[PDB]
């Protein structure tokens, strides 16, 4: 659709430079089809010259025994023509799509070795979006957009070469419909894009109301507003009628009016040939060959402007690309070690955080875990519970202070070492579209299912797995949309116990559970944390009760630790959110 | 069955546009058709005979005949661009008139992603499509018909050439159709293995990321990629070949036409410019058989939006107003169900049956059950958003199917599990319970909801911006907001399905607490999943599996109610 505005340019040529660096190695191939359309674009500006070369030698002095000659000619340039239209066409399609596609293996490497903040900070959907557009965008204009420019080129102006050295006059006239062309052209493509954007606008909000209250219509019905979101329809729809109207006006009489110089060519050529023609100054086939050019001067300018157009738009989202290939990677360190086999045990010293750096999530935390203890981080929303899972697994780094496993600092340990010793079961973890046995198997690749399901067991799983549609071998599609939350977690528990972790962190959900998988999901937990040192955003009562530590938190503020019992003694703050909620 | 709407009755009411833009359009074709014939004209009755006027009056002739095509072909866009619009807001208003009609179980069949799509997309395709019949389904037709009657009317005899070069494109379109389609369908199957990849490395980035797998999903990713890159060069090769092939026979027709008609000039059967006419005429017919083909191509997806679209049109909706149905000037607040059965789809077992239970108006009951028990369901009974199957409900000792619906709607309030704001203001979102609602009735709601201090430290307060959805609030304010839009349409009934999901658990009593001194006078039913909660109410209602287990206090309920053992068990 028509652009918006041009794209904004930090140096092209240095994208230009890098962007040709992918075609380096297939420059051989790219030379061999610049003559390709070279060749097939003169060959397509003699055909006209033959057709009317034809008529002056052979059909004009009644020399038919020519015919046959000029008929093998004609039969063998345009043979070569669309032989060669087939090559460079083929050519470029394996040689454009073998660069996207390692555009499409490097922003996907890119993907699992940036930091986590920047799925964080944009949406998901916009990010895919914008960055397949772009790849598109390069895939379009690398495999048509450039060879198509190149040959519109070359036609113009083998045209124009041999026009003029026909008849000069007759090319003058010939070419006298191009300032027409351009300006038709230049006035009609401002008004459609004017009105096409006025029209986006009016729909764009249509739509909107539509998407809203189609999603909302419960609601819509439970207060009764049918008339008054109809007339919010009306006044916006009918506006949208009188800019559509406009819009598609402006967008549809380009070709009419194409069309009219067009036959404007036609007619100059037809009646100031054919007046040539009787003075002698020109022949006949010379009008039969100038009429072969009559349209050579209208959409092909414009597919020459609007290809330009592609270009500009090709290298801004090529300068997009190259800059999430240049993007940071996570990292580890040269002094960064693997991790000893002990039993884990787990520091803060006195730890600052945030994620904007102007609003701080976590100040001055400080705790000390010993191996095996079951310890429950308790608060309101607002606390940084679970900001401590992103600081311990590295998904972040602290700002002040430190954090430390087992001796040595978290900062100092390689993330690969790290990740395997530490375990994690989010509040609402991710499933994958495979099967239930490869979901399990996720956590540890070399396990035998033999060995799975006698580990599905053990967390009361292989009952209701084995009472899949597939058993293990049932295929999730959607992420698990055909299985219940509570099963789930009790797959990401499995999951979790598979891999075998030294420590675990562990946000176990509540909410809609069944009671049956309820009592099912906590003797999972018991054996989950059977043999290692356990971190818990507790939402469960009989988890604070077994808990070796429990440390509550408050506005981004470690306030009160120490056991259930004498928590509650306090009357400070466990004591409030406990008879708060517990006080029945 | 299904219905006798029809779309075509979008259309007549701008029948004078949709006449206008096809005769428009075929002095476009005539004008467009009389050009080569002009031409033929100019050299074999002008410079063969040698006279000035004829090639002069001729060649000032079509100047005017192109002019004339021009008037033709604008003409046919704007008159075709008025009908074709006029019936796109036609439709689509009718569209959302059905929609805003339709009830639960009328949207359980189109589902709500589906219908959005059915009155967004498919009203422009059909838009596209009426445009479409108006302009290039006549344009196009008339060159292939017309530049064959041309090339008869000049030469019967080197006609026959057409005969040789119409089947090999006809047969090189239906080739290419036929295995291009499945080849293109390919693509799109091996387009969203791509995407399903991406989203789900970056939707669970920190599971691949902590379980050491990334370069595992580097290897899944190169399965698509090059299913894709496959996928693709398998397809458009045929393209790159149906292409050339098309313009080699085309420029095949050139050589037949000129040895063909080599050899009837020859024999004195016809003259130097009817062979130029006929090359014109020849490049006109196989280039509009080439539009006739992509029109085809077109059709067959655009009907797809006329079946579409045509099933919204015909669907009932399934909650009607009695003739005569009652009038409620006002609600006690008293409500009951008589053997309540219900199913939403009937393939499945009830989810709800033998429900029997009464409520006096003024009374707070916690309905009380686990996961997928059927509570949302029994409450959406009550406003009638659905109905019984087996059964009945009542309000005021009344069969709802009885009495008008924005009556009985009008006194019912509901916080819905899910939690939909509308684009405008806060005030704005506030206020859809009552129109005529002061500030002070507003910012009275808003603190009872705990969320006026939210509003008050917002730069613009109550005249905030409320985004499509309300996606710029919280779960938890936009919960509070709606609570707050609750209670100021001041209601008989009020329904809190589960409405304490996204707030702190003490910011949760002090909105409970807040309503016994503003629901005063007010039949209240709060849902919950969990204990602590339902003890906040009068008397516990115990839904399991469908089922009403229990209804009553704490203490009746833990001695006489299983059901209500295993949700203590499960929470304490
Ligand atoms: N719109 C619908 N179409 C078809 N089935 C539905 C629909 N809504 C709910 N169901 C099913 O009907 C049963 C009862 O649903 P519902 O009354 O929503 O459970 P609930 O316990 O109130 N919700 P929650 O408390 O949040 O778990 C469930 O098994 C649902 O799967
Ligand atoms: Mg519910």
């Amino acid at each position: 659709g028509p652009i918006l505005e041009k794209p904004a340019l930090k140096n092209p040529t240095a994208t230009l430079r890098r962007l040709l660096g992918y075609l380096r190695p297939h420059t051989f191939t790219l030379i061999m089809v610049f003559v390709f359309v070279t060749v097939s674009s003169i060959l397509g500006v003699l055909s006209p010259y033959l057709i009317g070369k034809t008529i002056d030698v052979v059909f004009v002095p009644r020399r038919f025994d020519l015919l046959p000659r000029y008929m093998l000619i004609l039969g063998t340039i345009y043979a070569l023509t669309s032989l060669l239209f087939w090559l460079q066409g083929k050519i470029m399609l394996t040689l454009s799509q073998d660069v996207v596609f390692r555009l499409r293996k490097e922003l996907f490497e890119k993907l699992q070795r940036v930091p986590v903040g920047f799925f964080d900070r944009t949406p998901h959907g916009d990010i895919i979006s914008r960055v397949i557009n772009d790849v598109d965008n390069i895939n379009n204009v690398l495999g048509n957009s450039i060879i198509q420019f190149f040959s519109g080129i070359v036609t113009l102006a083998g045209a124009v070469i041999m026009m003029f050295r026909v008849n000069v006059i007759l090319s003058l006239v010939t070419l006298s419909i191009v300032p027409l062309t351009v300006l038709i052209t230049q006035i009609v493509s401002s008004q459609t894009r004017k009105y096409f954007y006025e029209n986006q606008r009016v729909l764009g909000q249509l739509n909107g109301i539509i998407e809203e209250d189609i999603s909302g219509l419960t609601v819509i019905k439970l207060f009764t507003r049918e008339e008054k979101e109809m007339e919010k329809f009306d006044r916006v729809n009918e506006s949208l009628r009188k800019v559509g109207t406009k819009a598609q006006i402006f967008s549809g009489v380009l070709p009419p009016l194409m069309n009219m110089v067009n036959n404007l060519g036609f007619a100059l050529i037809s009646g100031f040939g054919g007046w040539l023609a009787l003075k002698d100054i020109i022949t006949v086939g010379t009008i039969a060959t100038f009429i072969g050019y009559s349209r050579q001067f209208t959409r092909p300018l414009n597919e020459l402007s609007n290809q330009f157009n592609m270009i500009q738009m090709a290298l801004a989202s090529a300068e997009r690309i190259f800059e999430i290939l240049d993007l940071e990677e996570e990292k580890d360190d040269p002094d960064a070690v693997e991790l000893r086999e002990v039993r884990g045990e787990i520091e803060f010293k006195n730890v600052w955080f945030s994620y904007d750096k102007k609003k701080p999530v976590l100040k001055d935390i400080t705790f000390h875990i010993k191996p095996g203890q079951k310890v429950a981080l308790v608060g309101p929303t607002g606390s940084g519970k679970t900001t401590i899972v992103n600081l311990l697994m590295r998904f972040y780094d602290v700002d002040r202070g430190q954090i430390l496993v087992d001796g040595i600092d978290i900062r100092k340990i390689k993330r690969s070492s790290l990740r395997s010793s530490i375990g994690i079961v989010l509040q609402d973890t991710i499933l994958f579209s495979t099967t239930v046995k490869e979901n399990l198997k996720y956590g540890n690749p070399g396990a035998t299912d033999e060995e799975i399901k006698e580990a599905a067991k053990l967390t009361h799983s292989d009952h209701f797995i084995k009472h899949l549609p597939e058993g293990y071998e049932t295929v999730l599609t959607d992420n698990g949309e055909d299985l219940s939350q509570g099963q789930r977690q009790l797959l990401a528990i499995t999951r979790a116990f598979l891999a075998n972790p030294k420590i675990l962190i562990l946000d176990e959900a509540t909410s809609n559970v069944d009671t049956k998988t309820e009592k099912s999901i906590q003797a999972a937990m018991w054996k989950l944390m059977e043999g290692k040192t356990s971190i818990i955003i507790a939402h469960r009562l009989n988890t604070i009760k077994n808990a070796d530590l429990i440390i509550v938190l408050r506005d981004g503020e470690i306030v009160e630790m120490g056991k259930h019992d004498e928590l509650i003694q306090k009357r400070g703050f466990y004591y409030e959110l406990f008879t708060s909620q517990y006080g029945l | 069955g299904g219905g006798s709407k029809t779309l075509a009755r979008y259309l007549k009411p701008y029948w004078i546009f949709a006449v206008l833009a096809p005769l428009f359009m075929v002095v476009e074709v005539i004008c467009d058709l009389s050009q080569p014939t002009l031409l033929a004209r100019i050299v074999d009755e002008g410079i063969a005979r040698g006279d000035f006027s004829l090639v002069l009056k001729t060649g000032i002739l079509m100047l005017i005949v192109a002019l004339i095509g021009a008037v033709g072909g604008i003409g046919c866009t704007v008159f075709a661009s008025y009908a074709s619009q006029n019936f796109g807001a036609d439709l689509r208003r009718d569209l959302f008139r059905k929609v805003l009609s339709f009830s639960i179980s009328n949207v359980n069949r189109f589902h709500t992603s589906s219908l959005i799509t059915r009155l967004t997309n498919d009203v422009t395709q059909l838009q596209n499509l009426v445009m479409m019949l108006l302009r290039i389904v006549v344009r196009a037709p008339l060159l292939f018909v017309g530049g064959i009657v041309m090339a008869v009317s000049i030469n019967v005899k080197l006609s026959s050439v057409l005969i040789f070069l119409i089947p090999p494109i006809v047969l090189l379109f239906v080739w290419l159709t036929k295995k291009g389609n499945p080849l293109f369908r390919k693509i799109q199957e091996s387009t969203d293995e791509v995407n399903r990849v991406v989203r789900e490395n970056l939707l669970g980035v920190r599971v691949v990321r902590a379980f050491r797998r990334e370069e595992y999903e580097n290897e899944n990713f190169r399965k698509a990629n090059e299913s894709l890159r496959r996928s693709i060069i398998s397809a458009f090769s045929l393209i790159v070949f149906a292409l050339p092939l098309f313009i080699f026979i085309v420029n095949m027709g050139m050589i037949a036409v000129l040895w063909f008609g080599g050899v009837l000039v020859r024999n004195n059967q016809m003259e130097i410019g009817s062979i130029m006419a006929y090359t014109n005429y020849l490049m006109q017919i196989m280039f509009s058989l080439m539009m006739i083909g992509n029109i085809l191509n077109f059709i067959v997806r655009a009907s797809a939006s006329a079946k579409r679209v045509l099933e919204v049109l015909n669907e009932k909706p399934a909650i009607e107003e009695a003739d005569n149905a009652l009038a409620l000037p006002n609600v006690e607040g008293s409500v009951s169900f008589e053997n309540v059965e219900f199913r939403y789809f009937e393939n499945t077992d009830p989810v709800l049956s033998g429900v029997n239970f009464s409520v006096k108006p003024g009374s707070l009951v916690a309905v009380l059950g686990e996961t997928g028990s059927g509570k949302s369901t029994l409450m959406n009974l009550i406003p009638r958003l659905i109905d019984p199957e087996r059964g009945r409900v009542e309000v005021d000792e009344l069969d709802v199917r009885t009495v008008k619906l924005k009556d009985l709607r009008g006194h019912i309030s509901a916080v819905p599990q899910e939690t939909v704001l509308f684009s405008g203001t806060i005030k704005e979102n506030l206020k859809w319970g009552r129109e005529d609602a002061t500030d002070d009735e507003i910012v009275e709601a808003a603190k009872i909801a705990q969320i006026h201090d939210f509003i008050i430290s917002l730069p613009e307060g109550y005249d905030s911006r409320v985004e499509r959805g309300g996606r710029n609030f919280s779960g938890g304010q936009k919960q509070r907001l709606s609570i707050a839009r609750a209670l100021v349409k001041k209601p008989k009934v009020l329904i809190l399905d589960d409405c304490t999901s996204s707030v702190d658990p003490i910011t949760e009593k002090r909105i409970l607490d807040g309503l016994k001194r503003y629901t005063k006078g007010c039949t209240t039913f709060i849902i919950t999943q969990k204990i602590p909660t339902a003890l906040l109410a009068d008397k516990i209602l115990v839904l399991h599996e469908g089922k009403v287990a229990g209804f009553g206090t704490h203490k009746e309920l833990l001695e006489h109610c299983k059901p209500y053992r295993e949700i203590y068990e499960s929470q304490f």
